[PDB]
RNA sequence: GUCAAGUGAAGAAGCGCAUACGGUGGAUGCCUUGGCAGUCAGAGGCGAUGAAAGACGUGGUAGCCUGCGAAAAGCUUCGGG
RNA sequence: GGGGAGUGAAAUAGAACCUGAAACCGUAUGCGUACAAGCAGUGGGAGCCUACUUGUUAGGUGACUGCGUACCUUUUGUAUA
RNA sequence: ACCCACUCCCGUUGAAAAGGUAGGGGAUGACUUGUGGAUCGGAGUGAAAGGCUAAUCAAGCUCGGAGAUAGCUGGUUCUCC
RNA sequence: GGGCUCAAACCACACACCGAAGCUGCGGGUGUCACGUAAGUGACGCGGUAGAGGAGCGUUCUGUAAGCCUGUGAAGGUGAGUUGAGAAGCUUGCUGGAGGUAUCAGAAGUGCGAAUGCUGACAUGAGUAACGACAAUGGGUGUGAAAAACACCCACGCCGAAAGACCAAGGGUUCCUGCGCAACGUUAAUCGACGCAGGGUUAGUCGGUUCCUAAGGCGAGGCUGAAAAGCGUAGUCGAUG
């Protein structure tokens, strides 16, 4: 099964009207002022104030 | 699945090599044709 | 449906699933802090936490039960010599699952699994 | 001796596409689609020079009908009255009076009513 | 002023890279950098490098402040494709297009 | 002011047309390194004194082309310059 | 891979390099577009926007509405499924 | 084992231009197999199916006659009177 | 179709009106005749496939042209305006950076949307199917810009008449080391049968060569055949022995 008619560029872009990416939930640590994913250990290795991975 | 090319350099030489071509008159014609066209490789 | 069912398939056979979580729990007892996927870390709770509960009572039968479920002499020794005594007064919750980011290779949600008292 | 077609062909295709400006999709971008649209638009435009005269006359007659019925006459009776009394004001001007100069249109309708009887 | 950085021949599709570009268009550079640092897309790793290279151009060639800059213009253009052959089931040969794109980020204080 | 009835902009997930600026692509123009066809001549053969055609070598530095042949991008001599 | 600097008459002549068309893909702006049925135009036509010539103007868009079933070929005959 | 290919299912833009999984037949013989060799285009070879002769067979492939022939199909390009 | 019934039905009569690219009006073009030895007037025409007849536009080249235009900007490209009945012409902004060609003639590879046309580029499908045996992974450490895939360690799993080790054929440097990651690898890659460079293969006894022959080949003379050749003796090759 295949198209009988080439899909128009308007119709192609209309299907893509649901393709937009969403932004993640970003939080800021208070011990360091560092940006991290909400509910995730910070890239430096802190979660809710304390260092957990210690690099 | 066995395919048509089963290489044997000895069989290749004895069927298509330079001395196989030079042995006959139609073989010499192949070498004349391939020299006239300018083939870099003459036989195999 | 999976109404009220427990467990994660994790795209594995049950033999491989059993072998992997026994490997992971042994690794967690040795290192006290490991990184794995978040789905594996959440299912590792139900395997590794009953082993620490068992290790609180040191006996020949409990140690043999530990060895049947870990198949590791080092893990059995650590459970009854260190972890069983360390968590004697802790009523469960010996593990901590902390979400790290995502794996670079496949964007898999990562988690840190650490023993609660000291990792 | 040898004649390249590139320059002349590009000029031809650009004239067509310039005429297809404002058309949807391939009708303004693709030559062999735009060529059909430019021809069809030309067929319509020729036919609608004829249709415009019909459309406007139907619009004048409808407005004259509305204006004359406000004055107690139907369109057909007003035209017959405008022939009995030799008034040659055409329907384009009559429809302009019926909208913009209502006192002038009333005077004409009264002149048609008197002529009928 | 407006400063730009351009990455030509980014080995990713223009369609894929435009999803990330639509997220950072019109944003302050600091916010856009934090969005790109935590995105799961491959285009965000590439886009973040172009964005911070544009920020560096604005701070060296023009002497600006990162806190005054915002992403004024970002667009992704299609680049050169690479042509490849993939075998199919019955001797059929299929052409693979390996798409690349040009990523232009412009920062401006204004 | 309250209520009722009537009327009603702006707020586009995306899309269209126009315009501007790009990208891709490599048309067009202009150009020529190479061809095509003649005209007038030349030469009308080369080879067991080893041909046509090659292989492998040959250079300060890897490869390929050109030349050359263990005397190997060349040796001797006679002229030109 | 770029941004400056510099070279150059010219670098959007920067080595995939003269010119640099079209398809095709974008970004920006203007107008239109979420109660509406079909070859997508054409006739009429409001509003909005822009520019001066300041409304009998030019450009862009175009609500709403009349009419309207591509082209080629082949055929007695084709919107023709 | 090896040779084979009876059934089903899968696969049918396949992992595969003939396969796979599960079953199946022969398995000291008119057996299977390696290396080398002989026979070929109105010719070969055929425990015979018009089978096979390099994924091509009621007469292989390749070049030439050759731009075969085609009362057939398709296509045939600027303007106006 | 809505709806319609002393009709918005049917029968008869009458007066109106609507209605086409028909007719008339107004302006314009053109054909043929006639008058004009003129510009032009008059009359009648002017839908059209196959097809006949007539009149033109434009493109490339040659002559006109050792001319004329052109770096104070050619051709080409891209907009705007304007002229003609049309093919089209002309003027100009920008781009471009060295060529172009008036006029009138002469020659044609002279005009493209179709031919399941040919070549290249790029779309749609669609960021979809798929990522090639369902033997299987988990963790720690290192390195690195970056690690699910690289290296190491601890576990787990798979083959084991092979998924291990060889000889032959076939391939030909893929072998090892250092450096490296664009492309290649159906993902990433620091890794590689990938890129750059260097290194590496040592025989009286292994295998060839050499000796000997099988099938079969070639084959001095020879016999045969229009030619080309065919066959074959002496011989000489030819391993799989
Ligand atoms: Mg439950
Ligand atoms: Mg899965
Ligand atoms: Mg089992
Ligand atoms: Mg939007
Ligand atoms: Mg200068
Ligand atoms: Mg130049
Ligand atoms: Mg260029
Ligand atoms: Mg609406
Ligand atoms: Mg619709
Ligand atoms: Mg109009
Ligand atoms: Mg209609
Ligand atoms: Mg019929
Ligand atoms: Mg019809
Ligand atoms: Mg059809
Ligand atoms: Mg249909
Ligand atoms: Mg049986
Ligand atoms: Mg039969
Ligand atoms: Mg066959
Ligand atoms: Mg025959
Ligand atoms: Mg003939
Ligand atoms: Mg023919
Ligand atoms: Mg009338
Ligand atoms: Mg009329
Ligand atoms: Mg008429
Ligand atoms: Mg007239
Ligand atoms: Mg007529
Ligand atoms: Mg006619
Ligand atoms: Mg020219
Ligand atoms: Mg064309
Ligand atoms: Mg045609
Ligand atoms: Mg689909
Ligand atoms: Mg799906
Ligand atoms: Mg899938
Ligand atoms: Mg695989
Ligand atoms: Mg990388
Ligand atoms: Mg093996
Ligand atoms: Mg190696
Ligand atoms: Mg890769
Ligand atoms: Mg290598
Ligand atoms: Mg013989
Ligand atoms: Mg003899
Ligand atoms: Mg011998
Ligand atoms: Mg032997």
């Amino acid at each position: 099964a295949v198209q009988q008619n080439k899909k128009s560029r308007s119709a192609r872009d209309m299907r893509r009207s649901h393709d937009a990416l969403e932004s993640n939930a970003l939080s800021v640590e208070k011990s360091t002022g560092e940006v991290h994913l909400r509910h995730h250990v910070s890239p430096d290795g802190f979660y809710r104030g304390r260092k957990v991975v210690d690099k | 699945m066995k395919r048509t090319f089963q290489p044997s350099t000895l069989k290749r030489a004895r069927v298509h090599g330079f001395r196989a071509r030079m042995a006959t008159k139609n073989g010499r014609q192949v070498l004349s044709r391939r020299r006239a066209k300018g083939r870099k490789r003459l036989t195999v | 449906m999976r109404h009220r069912k427990s467990g994660r398939h994790l795209s594995r056979t049950s033999a491989h699933r059993k072998a992997m979580f026994q490997n992971m729990a042994v690794s967690l007892f040795e290192h006290e802090l490991i990184k794995t996927t978040l789905p594996k870390a959440k299912e590792l709770r139900r395997v590794a936490e009953p082993l620490i509960t068992l290790a609180k009572e040191d006996s020949v039968a409990n140690r043999r039960l530990a060895f049947d479920r870990t198949r590791s002499k080092a893990a059995v020794g650590k459970l009854f010599n260190d972890l069983g005594k360390r968590y004697a007064n802790r009523p469960g919750g010996y593990l901590r699952i902390l979400k790290c980011g995502f794996r670079a290779g496949d964007n898999a949600p990562m988690a840190y699994v650490e023993l609660v008292d000291r990792p | 001796a040898r004649v390249k077609r590139g320059v002349i062909a590009r000029r031809r295709h650009k004239k067509i596409l310039k005429l297809a400006k404002g058309y949807y999709g391939a009708r303004s971008r693709v030559f062999r689609v735009a060529k059909q649209a430019v021809i069809k638009a030309g067929q319509y435009a020729y036919r609608d020079r004829r249709q415009r005269k019909r459309q406007f006359r139907a619009l004048w007659i409808a407005r004259i009908n509305a204006g004359a019925r406000q004055n107690g006459l139907s369109y057909s009776r007003l035209i017959a009255g405008l022939k009995k009394a030799a008034i040659e004001i055409d329907r384009k001007v009559l429809a302009d009076l019926a909208v913009n100069e209502k006192a002038a249109f009333t005077a004409i309708v009264e002149k048609a009513k008197a002529s009928l009887a | 002023m407006e400063v730009a950085a351009k990455l030509s021949g980014a080995r990713i599709s223009a369609q894929k890279a435009r999803l990330v570009a639509d997220q950072i268009r019109g944003k302050k550079v600091g916010e856009a950098l934090n969005l790109l640092a935590f995105s799961s897309k491959k285009a965000a790793e590439i886009m973040k490098k172009v964005l911070e290279s544009a920020v560096a151009n604005a701070e060296h060639n023009e002497g600006a402040d990162v806190d005054d800059l915002k992403v004024s213009t970002v667009f992704v253009n299609e680049g050169r494709s690479l042509k490849r052959i993939m075998p199919r089931a019955k001797g059929r040969a299929d052409r693979i297009v390996k798409r690349s794109c040009h990523i232009t980020v412009k920062v401006a204080d204004k």
